[PDB]
């Protein structure tokens, strides 16, 4: 048995508050650990749960996670989802055998965990810079989770994906995005569309 | 009849004039099959029985990545008891690693076993019921405190009960010719006049495989247990053993006694007695 | 065949 | 204790010259092993050991070579760097027991180009909170966009009155390509810090997006006739209104 | 540490016969530390050629070794096992008697 670890689903988007779970298999059930990871773009891996073949699961604060060894799955369990759980989880497994001790990773699942705006009020805003300038760029705000931001396709014109920031002290979220452009030509009115 | 498989590591530190010596080597029964020495110039676990010779590369390099594993983890326990026990770094001490099974004739598993010991004496080991361990002393307590947090004994007994019983019955088949045959012993008794009145009778065991034997002295029907000088069995360096037995008798009366020699080579066992 | 995992003391 | 550490976490190099990643461990760990993970691919072992005096080869040893001669270090030498090797790179120990946690090093990101002079360093600028944003919702969003850099090396942060704060703050999770049609294309990244327009609008507030760029070192050839794109911090700062 | 002094036993492969060659045995066991020195003698004098077997530890952690060389036994040439190890402060001498 060559050992191969797979994710299904690929990609997870659910809105924050929900319980959710994210599922490991493996073809190979002799294997002395099945540990889970995190990793966000551009960034590192940060081991969240580590299941030894004696141990049938672990808890670590909101993440539990079970092991089947016998019919080759686990599965990672995230409770009260929020945005911060957005990132690419990764299980793999070591083996028994072979003296290599060479971990077998999945491809990884990526997860979206989408803020819960209360009280939408999308807009465009249009912010100069300090320096002068002459420069500007738009800004579009306060819109719901359910909105998409793609970039109506024009060369010159550069349009940033959908972002969420947290006014923590005032318990309080914003989805954004930015648009820019080296046109004089250029207008916010329509930058998103 | 009954068989084992069993693993020996020896781990010595020679502190500064060395990396620690580490010397690996397996058995089936009393064969030796696998040899390692971190000294030698081919760093390969290597073949001393015929058979083992039939496993292909993949074997060879699994063997020989796991031994150099088990090398990495004495020169850190070398160290971590140093440690424990307050000692100098100058001085050099022994670690010691012992750890097989036992199948019985129907080769069905027996029992397992996972002993360690530091500056020849028991340090740690892994009781009959693959489920707990017996610390010699107080440093040990510390080593039994980390191997329950960890389940070492449940890493163990899966080894034990499973892979290492596996291996040793795929060995028994590819090596039946040798490990399943049966040298039985050449016997032949000696006479030595010793001193006045007295003689010394001894019996021999010569060129018998497997090396259990058994060798009794009897005077008229009764056993000599208390009375008989018995040799540490012996390597002939060909494959198979050595032992003897001998008694004291008084001179005149050496036909009184009979040398009883009880072997898995021999039908039935036999006696010996002086022309 | 050589255990695979093994735990330091 | 410190657990793996990697070291450099950034680095460019032109292609055939020499690098050595380094790698240690404090924690006695047997088993050490190098990945290298391409932007949006998946973990691939180059190299990995058991013990000191053993080396083994992973999926994709070639242009690479390791070496353990002690139990805390494990090296990763790149002979003559090749722009296929630009990549993110891992170290990974663990025991060969206990339970066999395995532990990742920061990782390092490497960047091999044909020629220094695609090299560019980031310019910064921030743009102020909109007057209708602060009437309309009582907040103010600030905007930093970083523009025209290669490699795609640097750290954004926002400070506020000479501290650095993570409250009201998001940035783009990866930059974008300002020349999507180019493989060398040089990119930008943008952030917003939003605020209450009370804070915005008092004169003492000041605001500072920073940029950390990594590029070449002081001992590196430089024949164009622009400032040479090494390391080095490019910020843009705002201070608070009442207009 | 309490070391352990080695039991040494000297004697053939084959049973011994005048002039026919053989294989001259030295067994060292029951001893601890493992570094050991052991010669074979013939007439006092160290034989060159001698090979041994790879240690190994008994059920008591003592370690044994084999020494070998090949010998042809005669009514007068005296063969024997020298060994030196820490517990010992002096050689310890052991002749090879063919009845033993
Ligand atoms: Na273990």
């Amino acid at each position: 048995m060559k050992q191969e670890v797979t994710q299904i689903p690929a990609a997870l988007s659910v809105p924050e508050g929900e319980n959710l779970v994210l599922n490991c298999s493996f073809t190979d059930s002799a294997i002395y650990n099945l540990q889970w990871f995190r990793q966000d773009p551009g960034k590192g891996l940060t081991s969240l749960l580590l299941i030894p073949f004696w141990q049938r699961e672990q808890t670590s604060g909101r993440l539990n996670a079970s092991l089947d060894k016998s019919s080759g799955r686990s599965t990672l369990y995230i409770a009260a989802s929020q945005p911060g759980d957005s990132a690419t989880y990764l299980c793999a497994v070591r083996p028994t055998s072979g003296g290599s001790y060479i971990p077998t990773f999945g491809r990884g699942t990526s997860l979206i965990v989408h803020p819960y705006i209360q009280n939408p009020d999308p807009a465009v805003y249009q912010l100069r810079d300090s320096k002068s300038s002459d420069k500007s760029v738009c800004l579009f705000t306060d819109f719901d989770s359910q909105t998409n931001v793609s970039q109506s396709k024009d060369s010159d014109v550069y349009i940033t994906d959908k972002c969420v920031l947290d006014m923590r002290s005032m318990d309080f979220k914003s989805n954004s995005a930015v648009a820019w452009s080296n046109k004089s030509d250029f207008a916010c009115a329509n930058a998103f569309n | 009849g009954s068989h084992s498989m069993r693993y020996f590591f020896t781990s010595v530190s020679r502190p500064g004039r060395g990396e620690p010596r580490f010397i690996a080597v397996g058995y089936v029964d009393d064969t030796q099959f696998v040899r390692f020495d971190s000294d030698a110039a081919s760093q390969r676990m290597e073949p001393r029985a015929p058979w083992i010779e039939q496993e292909g590369p993949e074997y060879w390099d699994g063997e020989t990545r796991k031994v150099k594993a088990h090398s990495q983890t004495h020169r850190v326990d070398l160290g971590t008891l140093r440690g424990y026990y307050n000692q100098s770094e100058a001085g050099s001490h022994t670690v010691q690693r012992m750890y097989g099974c036992d199948v019985g004739s129907d080769w069905r598993f027996l029992r397992g076993y996972h002993q360690y010991a530091y500056d020849g004496k028991d340090y740690i080991a892994l009781k009959e019921d693959l489920r707990s361990w017996t610390a010699a002393d107080m440093a040990a307590q510390t080593t039994k405190h980390k191997w329950e947090a960890a389940h070492v004994a449940e890493q163990l007994r899966a080894y034990l009960e499973g892979t290492c019983v596996e291996w040793l019955r795929r060995y028994l088949e590819n090596g039946k010719e040798t490990l399943q045959r049966t040298d039985a012993p050449k016997t032949h008794m000696t006479h030595h006049a010793v001193s006045d009145h007295e003689a010394t009778l001894r019996c021999w065991a010569l060129s018998f495989y497997p090396a259990e034997i058994t060798l009794t002295w009897q005077r008229d029907g009764e056993d000599q247990t208390q009375d008989t000088e018995l040799v540490e069995t012996r390597p002939a360096g060909d494959g198979t053993f050595q032992k003897w037995a001998a008694v004291v008798v008084p001179s005149g009366q050496e036909q009184r006694y009979t040398c009883h020699v009880q072997h898995e080579g021999l039908p039935k066992p036999l006696t010996l007695r002086w022309e | 065949s050589l255990l695979m995992w093994i735990t330091q003391c | 204790n410190a657990g793996v550490t990697q070291t450099p976490k950034f680095q460019v190099l032109k292609t055939g010259q020499s690098m050595t990643l380094q790698c240690a461990q404090d924690m006695n760990h047997e088993y050490m092993s190098w990945y290298r993970q391409d932007p949006g691919m998946g973990l691939r072992l180059i190299h990995y050991s058991v013990s000191v005096g053993m080396t083994d080869q992973g999926e994709v040893p070639n242009g690479y070579n390791v070496s353990r001669s002690t139990t805390e270090d494990f090296p990763l030498r790149l002979l003559s760097a090749a722009p296929s090797q630009t990549s993110v790179y891992f170290c990974a120990s663990s025991y060969v027991g206990n339970t066999g946690e395995l532990f990742f090093g920061e990782g390092s990101r490497l960047t091999v180009l044909e020629d220094l002079k695609n090299v560019f360093p980031p310019e910064v600028a921030v743009f102020e909170p909109s007057e209708a944003e602060i009437s309309h919702t009582q907040k103010a969003t600030l905007v930093c966009l970083a523009t025209g850099f290669y490699p795609d090396h640097v750290e954004l942060s926002w400070w506020v009155n000479g501290k650095e704060v993570h409250s009201g703050v998001c940035t783009d999770p990866q930059p974008l390509k300002e020349q999507p049609a180019l493989n060398d294309s040089r990119y930008a990244l943008s952030s917003r810090l939003r605020v209450s327009a009370t804070f915005w609008q008092d004169p003492r507030n000041h605001f500072r997006c920073q940029v950390q760029f990594y590029g070449l070192s002081e001992n590196d050839e430089w024949t164009q006739d622009r400032a040479k794109p090494v390391t080095q911090i490019v910020s843009a700062e705002a201070w608070g209104r009442a207009d | 540490m309490i070391q352990r002094t080695p039991k040494i036993q000297v004697y053939s492969r084959h049973p011994a016969e005048n002039g026919k060659s053989n294989f001259l045995n030295c067994y060292v066991s029951g001893f601890h530390p493992s570094d050991i020195e052991v010669d074979l003698l013939k007439n006092g004098e160290r034989i060159e050629k001698v090979e041994h077997s790879d240690l190994s530890f008994s059920k008591d952690w003592s370690f044994y070794l084999l020494y070998y060389t090949e010998f042809t036994p005669t009514e007068k040439d005296e063969y024997a096992c020298r060994v030196n190890h820490v517990t010992l402060s002096q050689p310890c001498i052991v002749k090879w008697d063919r009845d033993m």
